[PDB]
């Protein structure tokens, strides 16, 4: 998956 | 240090607590067999609220063992609080001094996380602390390298 | 089993 605020 | 964690190692460390205790879904739902689905979902829940309450515990532990780091630097020694204040109160002028240097904060940091065991504990306490690090110690150089004259 | 926080 993915998230916005992650690196 | 929230902010570095990452979901994917959290869910793979919550997966582990599960297959650790053995307690999946369909072990537990085979081993009960009957269809009242609210206590199983609070059994569940309360697994869950378990597991939830200890790595708070845990990672609290962990942020009060950082900070303690810094705290005494803060109110004496170079860069400390009160003069800077009570230069403000007379003058309004605020002289500096400034060499970079490696201190005793700078070497607290190194002594306290390459120790500390939740590393090898938990992944996700890991990489957070992987990624925090090189911030900490920006921060203690700073903290280290100015001093604010007498 | 395992735990979070234990030694």
């Amino acid at each position: 998956p993915y998230y916005p605020g992650e690196a | 240090l929230l902010n570095a964690t990452t979901y994917r190692d959290l869910e793979a460390d919550w997966l582990g607590h599960v297959a650790a205790r053995g307690l999946q879904p369909q072990r537990l739902v085979r081993r009960y067999r009957n269809a009242r689905e609210a206590d199983i979902a609070g059994v569940a829940e309360r697994v869950f609220d378990t597991w939830r309450n200890t790595l708070r515990t845990t990672l609290l532990d962990f942020a009060h063992g950082l900070v303690a780091c810094f705290a005494p630097g803060g109110p004496s020694g170079p860069s400390s609080f009160p003069k800077y204040i009570d230069w403000l109160t007379c003058l309004g002028l605020v002289p500096i001094l400034r060499k970079r240097q490696e201190g005793g904060v700078t070497q607290g940091l190194r002594a306290f996380l390459k120790q500390h065991p939740l590393t090898r504990q938990l992944a996700t306490v890991a990489e957070a602390a992987e990624r925090a690090g090189p911030g900490f110690f920006e921060l203690a150089l700073a903290f280290d390298s100015t001093r604010v004259a007498d």
